[PDB]
């Protein structure tokens, strides 16, 4: 985790040993689910290319640029989270539910 | 269903019920003919049915508040699903099950 900061026109950055970064997987499905919309930000092809994680975001139902009120807001940092410092690191596994071989 | 409702296969039996035919009174001389006259006669009871339902318990993560059945908060001549000054019952509105909201 790095600090970087703004001196005129100089950049410096550095290292903040202290801080944390904050990681959960939604494995109850509670939001919404925004993969499979094929779009950019995966890793990439070429195991020496270094890559910026892409922003989170979602829709809801609307009229117009107006909203309805069916149309939910969520909060994720109202899930239980992890949060990691720099000496810490993160796992979990999945298993996939049975699903015919790809006919090729 | 199209009009809505649990498709069953077996679904529940369909209870039928008659009142057992009393014959008035034959002539004094046998006759082929099947009994034409009958005493006027009904019956009434009581019935009674249980279901046993199987809930499934909403669970969401959802920030803002949902949509919720509630009954008209202003005054009213009377009150609804509620008997009138005659005694005749009656339901003001049909009212649907889907007022939670999940994700796509």
């Amino acid at each position: 985790v790095k600090e970087v900061t703004q001196n005129e026109g100089t950049k410096t950055i550095a290292n903040n040993l202290t801080s944390t970064i904050q990681v959960f997987t939604d494995s109850e499905y509670q939001l919404p689910y925004v993969l499979g919309s094929a779009h950019q930000g995966c890793l990439p092809p070429f195991p020496a290319d270094v890559f910026m994680i892409p922003q989170y975001g979602y829709l809801t139902l609307n009229n117009g640029s107006q909203a309805v009120g069916r149309s939910s807001f969520y909060c994720l940092e109202y899930f239980p989270s992890q949060m990691l410092r720099t000496g810490n690191n993160f796992e979990f596994s999945y298993q996939f539910e049975d699903v015919p071989f790809h006919s090729s | 269903p199209l009009m809505g409702g649990f498709g069953l296969k077996h679904p529940p039996p369909q209870i039928l019920i008659k009142n057992t035919p009393v014959p008035a009174d034959p002539p004094t001389t046998f006759s082929q003919a099947k009994l034409a006259s009958f005493i006027t006669q009904y019956s009434t009871g009581q019935v009674s049915v249980e279901i046993e339902w199987e809930l499934q318990k909403e669970n969401s993560k959802r920030w803002n508040p949902e949509i919720q059945y509630t009954s008209n908060y202003y005054k009213s001549t009377n009150v609804d699903f509620a008997v009138n000054t005659d005694g005749t019952y009656s339901e003001p509105r049909p009212i649907g099950t889907r007022y939670l909201t999940r994700n796509l």
